[PDB]
């Protein structure tokens, strides 16, 4: 699929003496390359992969800037929301933003989005032509009416047009080594007899990236064995992935199931078995 | 207030004796204050923690890992405490899961 | 040279 660059803002109000909490973190796709605290003394914008390293020093300071003035505006945005909602200041509130761009295939912007999330559920979100919002309840519609006023749409629109593009295309040829390729997951099924009569095999995919996948189970039926246990993708440690589904068959027919695998580093979809 | 979802594992396949990476993957809570610890054998390891993020469900997500180097004693584990549970939630390494 | 502006804002 087309690359992306996206950008998550967490920001917690606290209860003890009227600031806020600010954490950004930047992603080239499912890779992480910039962090920001405002928790931390003196916090600046920190490199997290060794890539982004390769900017300047003045990139730093810019992007310092930037976040520093995004975490003030992210600070008077929880009490505009905490006055909106009608709630009191002993309460500790979260507001959330996701914004980014992803490329496409004539080095120009193929979609952008911008979403808002109070106490974990949608707020506004910036629709899909980059020229309007959706308002997520009531208190929504007063900031989708503020924001229609003086045009935030343009603003995210010069953004994701230009600035994110740019600089999505100057990440990917700096990473090129490593955010460029898609690594296919290392594919294998384990058994452990376990349950009477009952067998678990589980099908394993180990170290791909990006982190979208598909694995499925199939017997003599047309459906998914849904005899599986699956677990949530999650991070390897070292930038790729891994997944697994299990299930539960009985021992005499281990032949009969088969492990499908489906990710964008493989050409075709996989099958396994235990073998 | 949403329940958090701990998985305990390695990065590569459990050998004995064998240098490899301990991880403690929480996800799908809010609001995002928590506690995550690796421990082996009950004792707290000293382990990293990622940066927060979250899905496209605002769900927040974090990992805290470190290096082992697993046997056949060693029982390797993660405790994770968020104002969603009662009672801290402890989750066992299994090299087999 | 990443990074939106959101000063964008006191709007929310």
């Amino acid at each position: 699929g087309p690359h992306s660059l996206s950008y998550f803002y967490t920001a917690v109000s606290r209860p003890d003496r009227g600031d806020s909490r600010f954490i950004a973190v930047g992603y080239v796709d499912d890779t992480q390359f910039v962090r920001f605290d405002n928790y931390a003394p003196n916090p600046r914008m920190e490199p997290r992969v060794p890539w982004i390293q390769q900017e300047g020093q003045e990139y730093w300071d810019r992007e310092t800037r930037n976040v520093k003035e995004t975490a003030q505006t992210y600070g008077v945005g929880l009490n505009t929301l905490r006055g909106y909602y009608n709630q009191s200041e002993a309460g500790s509130h979260t507001l959330q933003s996701m914004y980014g761009c992803y490329l496409g295939p004539d080095g120009l912007l193929l979609h952008g989005y911008r979403q808002d999330a109070y106490d974990g559920a949608d707020y506004i979100a910036l629709n899909e032509d980059l020229r309007s919002w959706t308002a997520a309840d009531m208190a929504a519609q007063i900031t989708k009416r503020k924001w229609e006023a003086a045009d935030e749409a343009e603003r995210r629109r010069s953004y994701l047009q230009g600035l994110c593009v740019e600089s999505l295309r100057r990440y990917l040829e700096m990473g090129k080594d490593t955010l460029q390729r898609a690594e296919p997951p290392k594919t294998h099924v384990t058994r452990h007899p376990s349950s009477d009569l009952g067998v678990t095999l589980r099908c394993w995919a180990l170290g791909f990236y990006p982190k979208e996948i598909s694995l499925t189970w199939q017997r003599e039926g047309q459906d998914q064995s849904q005899d599986m246990e699956l677990v949530e993708t999650r991070p390897s440690g070292d930038g790729t992935f891994q997944k697994w589904a299990a299930l539960v068959v009985p021992p005499g027919e281990e032949q009969s199931y088969t492990c499908h695998v489906q990710h964008e580093g493989l050409q075709e979809p996989l099958t396994l078995r235990w073998d | 207030a949403r329940p958090p979802k701990v998985q305990v594992y390695s990065r590569h396949p459990a050998e004995n004796g064998k240098p490899n990476y301990l991880n403690c993957y929480v996800s799908g809570f809010h609001p995002p204050q928590i506690e995550i610890d690796l421990l082996k054998n009950g004792e707290k390891m000293n382990a990293e923690q990622s940066d927060l993020s979250f899905s496209k469900d605002w769900s927040f997500y974090l990992l805290v890992h470190t290096e082992f180097t697993p046997n056949a004693v060693d029982q390797y584990s993660c405790r994770v405490k968020h104002v969603t549970l009662d009672k801290p939630k402890i989750v066992k390494w299994d090299r087999d899961h | 040279r990443v990074e939106d502006v959101t000063n964008t804002a006191e709007y929310w």
